[PDB]
């Protein structure tokens, strides 16, 4: 890897710059370089692996929906036969998204999942795969299509079982991870019902115990909670 | 789109 | 080249298809695939390649402002010694954006300024040559420093000389290459003054000839007119 | 900064 020759704390730092900056493939490129030193992250080096990601396959899924739209139109009665530059030019976007996914991917596998114990690691890491699977799941067409769909909800739901076990309702990562799958069930896997049913019982629960907790924890929570509802304004 | 985190 | 093997109208195609979705390097490698077929490009082309390495080269200067800042107060009384992680940051992010530049000056070298003959081309091309050197400039600390803000200025006069003698005052090139000139003169060569005179008068020249256009031409030269009004807002 | 285009 050609972060291998780089220290730990270096990449850590330049991943800060690269934020401050707006790099984000530069900033996922040193995290990814950091996870493979072969340590566990801490609580702000697992936010900066995600937060990085987070940036480069959004943009990745911004312009495959504006090419995917684009192709779409292609294919409606009535329009002109350009080539197959929009195809591929969407596979192109397409296969590019695909590869950040299984890097993601296989950064959790190996080996961030199977050494994380602590809830808030394990959870955050768990949450990660059902998110990168969705983004699989996203682009799917295939005879797979099934199986990448069961492993992100199947990703998710065994982080799910943790945070009620081991968190408190309105923890921020137990938070956003039922936003998330919440969002699996409505947009992916055809289930609005149970999407709209895990929102409102989880901002319910939320809202219960914020009365335990300080200004700065109360702000963290309902940021979340805010984003939990205004799904279900999008949604009834 | 809806929120996601 | 990796686009040796796709058509030229492909490549056009696909550069329109990026700019839609924001993928400007994309955008930027398909141009250079077109230029790279050794035709000359039409107007709408010469725009596309244009757009693309803007934005490009945009981002980066931009970061590499964020980071020069920063190296900047890292070099300040009472600062920790953090390492030489910013400085090589800097460094990597300054090398690229020089790679950027170095590669659409070589594409203005090889072929498409010395086969531009008419106005429209020629200058805008010119233009492009004094843009690039510009930000080659923005960087530069070295022995050759004088000698790229030469090259800059050598570039931005030879196209304003054509621009005088062969388009009206109104015509966009001719006005954005006064604009992006003055620039040159207030940021790269301590001119400030000739700055604001070469401002000035453009946008005296090119007032007096509105009344010759169309109401879509005086759409488009009005909007670069009010450029030069506010940089001559920002310098008075 | 000032603008150019
Ligand atoms: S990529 C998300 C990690 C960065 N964290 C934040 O932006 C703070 S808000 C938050 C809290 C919990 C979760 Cl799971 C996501 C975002
Ligand atoms: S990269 C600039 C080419 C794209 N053109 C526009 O955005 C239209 S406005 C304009 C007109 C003239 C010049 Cl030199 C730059 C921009
Ligand atoms: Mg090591
Ligand atoms: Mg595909
Ligand atoms: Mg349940
Ligand atoms: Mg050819
Ligand atoms: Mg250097
Ligand atoms: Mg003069």
């Amino acid at each position: 890897g050609a972060m291998g020759s780089m220290e730990r704390a270096s990449l850590i730092q330049k991943a800060k710059l690269a934020e401050q900056a707006e790099r984000y493939e530069d900033m996922a490129a040193f995290m990814k370089g950091a996870v493979e030193k072969g340590e566990e992250l801490s609580n702000e080096e697992r936010n900066l692996l995600c937060v990085a990601y987070k940036n480069v396959v959004g943009g990745q899924r911004a312009a495959w929906r504006v090419l995917s739209s684009i192709e779409q139109k292609s294919n409606e009665e009535g329009s002109e036969e350009k080539g197959p530059e929009v195809r591929e030019y969407r596979e192109k976007v397409e296969t590019e998204l695909q590869g950040v996914c299984d890097t993601v991917l296989g950064l959790l596998d190996s080996h961030l999942i199977k050494e994380a114990g602590d809830a808030e690691s394990r959870v955050f890491y768990l949450k990660m795969k059902g998110d990168y699977y969705r983004y699989l799941a996203e682009v799917a067409t295939g005879d797979d299509k099934k199986r990448i769909i069961d492993s992100a909800r199947s990703a998710y739901q065994e982080a799910m079982d943790i945070s009620k076990k081991e968190m408190p309702p309105t923890n921020p990562i137990r938070l956003g991870l039922a936003l998330n799958f919440s969002v699996f069930h409505y947009e992916i896997a055809n289930s609005p019902e149970e999407a709209i049913s895990l929102a409102k019982t989880t901002f319910d629960e939320a809202m219960a115990d914020l009365h335990t907790l300080s200004e700065d924890s109360y702000k963290d929570s309902t940021l979340i909670m805010q984003l939990l509802r205004d799904n279900l304004t999008l949604w009834t | 789109f809806p929120a996601t985190v």
